[PDB]
């Protein structure tokens, strides 16, 4: 089958940024 | 004044001194040592002693009054389990052996050549073998060939049979195996001759009793020590067996027991050499 | 003679190191 | 020199464990040969830093707590924490790229980027069981992970936690996990888990009992009432079906990675990997060598290369020929048949 | 095979007997050794020259009068060899300092 | 044109370089150390190039500018740029800095720049006036640091008179300046002035005068390796002419060893020529590598032919190479030494015979050295033995030349003396290295 | 610190050649032949 | 393995023709002409004609030129076809073929520039190695020292990046040949002894020629123990020397101290060495070094020997041995001195302590000169 490709740093940054970030950063810092 | 201070520094590590066990280094010129008195002390270290000799187990000599670490005793490594000493060599030479040319050549290539002519192995880059097993009918010279290798070796020979491992108080067999392998690692280069092994090397079939579980545990510890996460390096393992039809394929793995030499019954040729040698 | 040569080479190395250090300090002052 | 001499003449200080603080000015300590002492604390040492079981140093005069000192670790457990990392590399593993990525999804992705798992809402996987036929690279993959981990890689064999003594294996497992937590993040590699880990037995004299006790303690430690944080367990073993389905459950072990015998391309990759330092002669086609090894282990390939090198050494040369490789394959592929047609003809 | 191995054995026996009759003397003539071992003078001289050249028994033949002197091969004076090695080592150190001192 | 712009760029980087040099001079003045002066004159040859008329014009219009007679003296001697668009006012001295008179170091350095640039323009007469004015200004100054700078310009002064081909109207002045430096106990100035005076003496062939001075004057050890090399070369020439051939060979070998690695091709070539000639006079065949070096191949090729001719013993080849290339020796100032070697060739053969044989008879020596009579061989071998070229004695009773038997030198005191010299040198090196240690406040 | 006062004024082989290489003589085979026939009679 | 283009036999025959006593030879001319006409080698024909002042055959030269022109047109057509219709691999192969033909027909600069362009367009590491080996072969053919050095460095670097053992062994053979070409006999002996057991570069020379070169260079380079262990007892060397009685006698005479036979065999070896295209300038040096080696080996076992004894051992006269000994002592090659009155050579071998002291003096003098220079540089 198709091998799984690696997760480059740009991909990691996009996945951790391209989404909920209006309150995610604030919520995590508050916790 | 500096010379006087150096003289006082030397005078610190003066007779008498108390032997303790260096428990654990804490920082520069500071450690914890377990004295032979029966108590552990947080003490200082003289700058004179190299910080690399303070193994977390090596014995140290401390000032009698202040208990401060002032010297490191020479390693007291002794017979321990076997540790065949220079006076305990079997006094059997390759000349004393009559006609085992193929087996002699294989064993010398496996456990004698690497410890002397390692440059050839590096030149070919093949990672010389770590384990050999001599299998054949009983009384054919396996143990004597191990004795001859012991006599003509520059490494630290260790001899043990596959019967001393099996003990009561479960967890002493594998403990003995790992102790033997750790002792070989410490006294590198080393050669471990595991004698008759049919007892504990048998196939790891489905175990259902405590004794079966413990013997398979012994075999597993042997496999882990011979070729495991901790690469030993500069040690060799030699094993003996009567049948070789038995034994776990994990033990017969090329990674663990790379070479499998057969010691058949002497024939008309080998028998002549044996007769000539003995007579 | 060997010991004297060893000492002279050590002293030369020390002098080179000291000159390098003082020049480094002088240039780092600015 | 004079300062060193003056510090030397100072009396050595006792070292004692700590049971608990008592006053914000006194600490209950326990020295090695005597019993407990309620002792004062040095001015610089802060009470909120001397936690229970912290192995403080007490002065030899009034037993005053003057240093906090590193925490106690059972000498035997400390030997299980690797300091000099091994030399194995991911580039030295052939044919297990999928396996490597699967294990790194649990050993690398969570510790490096826990934010991904937090945002996904899933729980980070914890346990990876590397199971397969012997000599396929389970502990080799563990060694490769230990080389590139930038993290604690406490290693455990399958027989170090047994002991002859009751409750000592469980205690050593507990101390191993407490050390892993104190050095978090951490990875624990338990090789050859058949020894402790096998299918649980009933009572009776046949049962090993104590090994099952260490089993249960380890099972709770890695998944029990207290949840481990940033601790991952890599477990390598043959005989997948002989270890009980209590550490095999998904909670204890999230990933079960199989190591099948290398395929033809995997065997080619292993041959290329283990012949990098060998001086090969033109006409050394390794594809045909891979054909001549129909379903080896992977360690058998390394043995094949080693035996070809041995033939070269015995001929006192430095190169390796194709016929040399083929006959080394033949020697390493030595199969033991029944050799008794009477037995083989039982099953028509 | 017989010729080769017998020639090898004869050469070894000649060497052994030459060493055996050379222990007592210090400046014995080649003629006396030839008489002792019962060969020609030329063969004995050639064999002795071969042993001396091949770093066998220590000594030098004096063809001018006819003698093979023997001595005790002074060791090598390890001190001087280690001194030469140290001189080379600080030659390397001086080259390293030449690599330095380029920073004024 | 962008070429003129790039020329202006390199000109202003030269301006920055000379600004750094004068800053170092002032730091030496205010820091009580003359080593900064030595570093400034060490960077001086590097910036002796890369300069033109406008570089020096902007230099003299950036410094000085105090309306002193210095401006009236150096501005007319060089051209001036036009009304350039980039009228970047280069003024290192601002107000009080320009108000105070220039230190002798900086004014001497800039006047030195004038004279070297004028020399590079090859109009020696224009530089003559500026050099005379420079040394009229610096004569009265007694600054210790200036002496260093003075030393350098001293050399340059003699240099310009080399292109003026006089070298004699200033000999008395160099004598007086050397005497002044000697009473000032200066090291660099005394050494360079001795070197220049010796060069003048040898240019005018007054070898007896040079020998007398080097016997009387003492060359300062704590001098430049360059000045040491020049003095060693001149002294080696003196001793070679004075027949002191062995000392000349040793001195020229030391000069070659102290040559600036690969910086002075001409000086190394001349030293190699003279060393080869004197070594041949001693009877020693020189190193072959000298003739195969990339820089000294063609220069020493006639000397290669000379060495081949004498080693082969073919006096006809010697006369032939005299006829063709011997005139070049006159340009090289070695013709007399080459004639001496023409008449001293037989010494090389005698040395070869002594090296090879140990008891060679007189008749055999005459046969192997083409000597007509055995009595002539006796005379030649006796003379060679007396003149410290052979270590033999002639048993005239039966006419064999027995060389002095070689004794185990390690059993003698010679190794102790050699090790004593080496140990003294090593201890002196350690003392010198530790003695300065240059710890700044 | 260049020495400008003194002006700085086929067979391109790499190997170091010793003085004896320049010496002219007959081939060693010729010399050996001559000596052999001289000492033969 | 690698193609024999350019043929080093052609270079050997050309050098032999350039030799005076073989300039008038005919068999060399016949073989060289046969090689050229089998290869259609026109530019090298012109070069040889102008170097040897030969009378060019107009018909043969025109036929060669026309054949070369039409073949070059064919290769250009194939290159254009590959460029228009095929990928970079086919254009690369066409350019390699064009360069190979240019080298084959004896063009030097054309082959150089074509191979350089191919290397610019070459990507596969093995093909880069092949092109560099072709350039090395061309440089060896023309004795271009700069080309050989540059291509040797390039090949060494390429093998260091990625090197198969076969190409590394071939590079060892080429390096040994070049070291022989530059009189660096120690390195040449090292390489030839390392490659004798696995010699596969048959394009450079036959196995027997390589073994003769190895024996000669190892004799001039190795000391007695190394020569005995690696050459006298060499398996493959002895096997091939069984078919070369002359070389075997030459090698074994010195080891067995049969000095008269050794001298005769050395004269034979010098005669062989003069005609060799590669050992050409070093034959006098090799012979002198062998004579010095034999003299030193004989004198190592004796303190004082009569000149007549050497005359008898080497089978020469007293005068010749005296002259050679005197010349070699005068050059500082032999540790002995001659008493012509008694005609006795007395060895002056320094003892261990004296030699150690002299070496210490020399090395310490060099190191102290360096130390003085460094100190005078840094202390201002
Ligand atoms: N080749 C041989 N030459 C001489 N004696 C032999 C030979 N083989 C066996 N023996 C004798 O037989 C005994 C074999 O002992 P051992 O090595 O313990 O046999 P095994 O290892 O097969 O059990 C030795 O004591 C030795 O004396
Ligand atoms: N995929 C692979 N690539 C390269 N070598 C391998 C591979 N698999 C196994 N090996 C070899 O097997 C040896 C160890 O095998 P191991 O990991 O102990 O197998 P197991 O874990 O099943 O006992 C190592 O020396 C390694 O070189
Ligand atoms: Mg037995
Ligand atoms: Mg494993």
């Amino acid at each position: 089958d198709k091998p799984i490709r690696a997760l480059d740093e740009g991909d990691i940054a996009l996945l951790k940024t391209y989404g909920q970030s209006t309150y995610s950063r604030q919520i995590k810092q508050v916790e | 004044e500096f010379l006087h201070a150096q003289e006082e520094v030397k005078r610190i590590q003066s007779i008498p001194l108390v032997i303790g066990q260096f428990l654990e280094a804490v920082d520069q010129n500071t450690a914890i040592v377990g004295s032979t008195t029966g108590s552990n002390y947080y003490v200082r270290i003289l700058s004179t002693i190299d910080r690399e000799l303070l193994k977390p187990n090596a014995s140290v000599a401390l000032h009698k009054h202040s208990n401060a670490l002032v010297d490191v005793l020479p390693p007291e490594a002794d017979s321990s389990i076997m540790m065949l000493t220079s006076d305990q060599k079997p006094d059997v030479m390759y000349a004393d052996i009559g006609g085992m040319d193929i087996q002699k050549q294989e064993v010398r290539e496996a456990v004698e050549l690497p410890l002397t002519h390692f440059e050839l192995y590096k030149q070919i880059g093949i990672d010389p073998p770590r384990g050999v097993l001599m299998y054949g009918p009983p009384g054919c010279g396996k143990t004597m060939l191990a004795k001859a290798v012991a006599h003509h070796t520059t490494a630290a020979f260790i001899r043990v049979v596959g019967s001393e491992f099996v003990q009561k108080y479960l967890g002493e067999g594998p403990r003995m195996v790992r102790d033997v392998f750790r002792l070989a690692k410490e006294n590198a280069p080393a050669i471990i001759f595991i004698d008759e092994i049919d007892a504990i090397a048998t196939k790891r079939f489905d175990a259902q009793t405590g004794a079966d579980r413990e013997v398979q545990r012994i075999l597993l510890e042997l496999l882990n020590q011979m070729d495991g996460f901790d690469q030993n390096v500069n040690v060799k393992v030699i094993m003996a067996t009567n049948r070789a039809d038995t034994l776990d394929p994990a033990l017969l793995r090329p990674g663990r027991l790379d070479r499998k030499i057969e010691f058949p019954l002497p024939d008309r040729r080998q028998k002549r050499l044996i007769f000539s040698t003995i007579t | 003679y060997l010991a004297s040569l060893i000492r002279s080479v050590v002293a030369l190395h020390n002098l080179i190191n000291n000159k390098i250090a003082n020049r480094d300090a002088e240039k780092k002052e600015g | 020199l004079r300062e060193e001499l003056q510090l030397l003449q100072e009396q050595g200080s006792y070292v004692g464990e700590v049971v608990r603080a008592m006053d914000k000015k006194k600490v209950l300590v326990k020295v090695h040969p005597e019993g407990k002492f309620v002792v004062d604390v040095d001015k610089n040492i802060d009470i909120n830093d001397v936690t229970p079981n912290c192995r403080v140093a007490l002065r030899n005069d009034s037993y005053t707590l003057h240093k906090i000192l590193p925490n106690k670790v059972d000498p035997l457990v400390s030997l299980m924490m690797v300091e000099k990392v091994p030399d194995s590399t991911y580039e030295m593993i052939g044919g297990l790229d999928k396996q490597i990525k699967e294990i790194k999804e649990v050993i690398e992705l969570p510790v490096k980027h826990p934010e991904l798992f937090e945002a996904l809402g899933i729980a980070q996987p914890k346990g990876v069981l590397l199971y397969g036929p012997p000599g396929t690279g389970k502990t080799l993959l563990a060694r490769a992970v230990a080389h590139h981990t930038d993290c604690t890689f406490i290693r455990v064999s399958g027989s170090e936690l047994v002991q002859k003594f009751i409750g000592e294996g469980a205690r050593m497992v507990r101390e191993l996990f407490v050390m892993a937590r104190e050095h978090a993040p951490s990875i624990i590699f338990m090789d050859e888990i058949d020894s402790i880990g096998s299918s649980r037995l009933e009572g009776g004299s046949g049962g090993d009992s104590e090994v099952q006790r260490t089993m249960l303690e380890l099972l709770n430690q890695l998944d029990g009432f207290e949840a481990t944080k940033n601790i991952k367990v890599i477990m390598a073993t043959n005989r997948i079906d002989i270890l009980d389905s209590a550490l095999l459950r998904p909670g204890r072990i999230d990933r079960k990675i199989e190591f099948p015998p290398p395929n033809e391309e995997a065997r080619l990759d292993i041959l290329k990997i283990h012949s990098r330092k060998m001086n090969l002669t033109r006409g050394i086609n390794l594809r045909k060598i891979a054909e001549l090894m129909p379903g080896a282990s992977g360690a058998e390939v390394k043995g094949v290369c080693t035996e070809a090198g041995m033939y070269a050494l015995r001929e006192r040369r430095v190169h390796v020929t194709q016929e040399d490789f083929e006959m080394a394959v033949a020697k390493v592929m030595q199969k033991d048949s029944e050799k008794n047609m009477s037995i083989k003809k039982l099953w028509k | 095979i017989i010729s080769t191995h017998l020639a090898k054995l004869y050469d070894n026996l000649l060497e052994q007997n030459l060493i055996r009759v050379i222990e007592p003397f210090s400046r014995v003539q080649i003629e006396h050794i030839s008489s002792l071992i019962k060969l020609s003078k030329a063969d004995v001289e050639r064999k002795l020259s071969q042993m001396i050249l091949d770093k066998k028994f220590h000594g030098i033949l004096d063809q001018g009068e006819g003698v093979l002197i023997i001595f005790d091969e002074p060791p090598v004076d390890k001190t001087y060899e280690a001194a030469l090695e140290t001189i080379q080592n600080m030659s390397k150190v001086v080259d390293s300092l030449y690599n330095k001192a380029k920073k004024l | 044109a962008a070429a003129e712009h790039s020329q202006r760029e390199l000109d202003t980087v030269t301006l920055e370089d000379i600004k750094e040099h004068v800053k170092q001079l002032e730091k030496a003045v205010s820091g009580k150390e003359p080593r900064f002066v030595l570093r400034a004159l060490r960077m001086l040859p590097s910036t002796s190039r890369r300069l033109n008329h406008y570089v020096l014009y902007k230099a003299v219009q950036g410094f000085f500018t105090s309306n002193n007679a210095t401006r009236d003296f150096l501005l007319p001697f060089l051209e001036e740029p036009m009304d350039t668009e980039a009228d970047l006012q280069f003024r290192p001295r601002t107000g009080k800095a320009a108000s105070t008179p220039l230190l002798p170091e900086v004014e001497a350095y800039l006047q030195l720049l004038v004279v070297i640039f004028m020399m590079n323009s090859k109009r020696y007469k224009e530089a003559q006036k500026i050099s005379d004015d420079l040394m009229q200004k610096i004569s009265t100054q007694n600054r210790r640091a200036l002496d260093l700078v003075a030393a350098k310009c001293y050399y340059y002064h003699a240099r310009v008179y080399e292109f003026l081909d006089k070298l004699d109207v200033v000999r008395s002045f160099l004598h007086a300046r050397l005497r002044t430096a000697t009473l000032r106990h200066d090291a660099d100035g005394q050494a360079t002035l001795l070197n220049l005076l010796l060069r003048n003496y040898l240019h005018y062939s007054l070898y007896d005068q040079a020998e007398k001075l080097v016997s009387k004057s003492v060359f300062p050890e704590q001098a430049n390796n360059n000045e040491w090399a020049r003095y060693l070369y001149y002294t080696g020439r003196i001793k070679a002419i004075q027949l002191e051939y062995s000392e000349a060979r040793r001195t020229m070998t030391n000069a070659l060893r102290k040559a600036p690695q690969h910086t002075a091709v001409g000086f190394k070539q001349t030293v190699h020529k003279l060393l080869i000639v004197v070594e041949l006079l001693l009877g020693e065949i020189p190193d072959r590598l000298q003739f195969r070096q990339p820089s000294l191949k063609r220069s020493l090729m006639p000397y290669f032919l000379l060495t081949q001719a004498v080693r082969t013993g073919n006096l006809a080849k010697f006369n032939q190479v005299l006829d063709q290339f011997g005139e070049k020796f006159q340009a090289d100032g070695t013709y007399t030494l080459i004639i001496r070697l023409r008449h001293n060739v037989i010494k090389t053969g005698v040395r070869m015979i002594s090296l090879s044989y140990s008891r060679i008879s007189l008749a055999d020596i005459a046969q192997k050295l083409q000597l007509d009579s055995p009595e002539d061989a006796e005379f030649i071998v006796a003379k060679a033995i007396r003149d410290g070229v052979i270590e033999a004695s002639i048993n005239h009773e039966k006419g064999y030349v027995q060389s002095k038997e070689m004794i185990d030198i390690y059993s003698t005191r010679e190794p102790q003396l050699a090790f004593h010299q080496r140990i003294s040198f090593c201890l002196d090196i350690h003392n010198m290295s530790v003695k300065a240690m240059r710890f700044p406040p | 610190d260049e020495f400008e006062e003194f002006p700085a004024e086929e067979d391109a082989h790499v190997w170091e050649d010793n003085w004896d290489d320049d010496n002219v003589e007959d081939d060693f085979s010729n010399q050996l032949r001559a000596e052999l026939e001289k000492h033969g009679y | 393995g690698l193609p024999k283009n350019p043929d080093l036999r052609i270079a050997q025959l050309r050098f032999l023709l350039s030799l005076p006593e073989h300039r008038g030879d005919a068999a060399v001319r016949d073989e060289l002409m046969a090689a050229v006409r089998d290869n259609n080698m026109a530019p090298y024909y012109e070069a040889l004609c102008k170097s040897l002042d030969w009378q060019i055959d107009v018909d043969l030269l025109n036929k060669m030129k026309k054949a070369n022109e039409d073949e070059l047109k064919r290769l250009d057509e194939e290159l254009e076809d590959a460029e228009k219709n095929l990928g970079e691999s086919e254009i690369r192969d066409a350019m390699m073929a064009k360069a190979e033909y240019l080298c084959r027909i004896g063009d030097k600069e054309g082959a150089l520039t074509a191979f350089r362009k191919t290397y610019d367009k070459t990507v596969a590491l093995g093909h880069r190695l092949d092109i560099v080996f072709y350039l090395l072969r061309i440089g060896l053919f023309y004795m271009d020292n700069d080309l050989i050095t540059r291509n040797t460095e390039k090949a060494k670097s390429l093998i260091e990046e990625g090197g198969d053992w076969d190409r590394r062994n071939r590079l060892k053979v080429y390096q040994g040949l070049y070291c022989v070409a530059i009189r660096d006999f120690k390195q040449a002996a090292e390489l030839f002894l390392d490659t004798v057991s696995t010699f596969t570069s048959y394009e450079l020379m036959d196995y027997k020629t390589f073994v003769t070169y190895t024996v000669y260079v190892s004799m001039i380079a190795l000391e007695r123990p190394d020569l005995r262990e690696k050459v006298i007892k060499g398996a493959e060397i002895l096997e091939v020397l069984h078919s070369l009685p002359a070389v075997r006698q030459y090698l074994f005479s010195l080891y067995e101290c049969r000095y008269s036979v050794f001298f005769q065999s050395l004269a034979v070896v010098e005669q062989e060495m003069k005609k060799d295209w590669l050992f050409a300038p070093h034959y006098r040096y090799y012979v002198r070094e062998m004579r010095i080696h034999a003299y030193s080996q004989l004198l190592e076992s004796y303190r004082s020997l009569t000149l007549g004894y050497m005359a008898e051992a080497f089978g020469v006269g007293v005068e010749f041995i005296d002259q050679e000994l005197s010349r070699f002592i005068a050059a500082g090659r032999l540790h002995c001195k001659i008493d012509k009155v008694n005609e006795i050579v007395e060895t002056n071998r320094p003892d261990s302590k004296n030699w150690q002291y002299q070496e210490t003096i020399k090395k310490g003098d060099l190191l102290l000169n360096r130390v003085q220079k460094l100190s005078r540089v840094i202390n201002m």
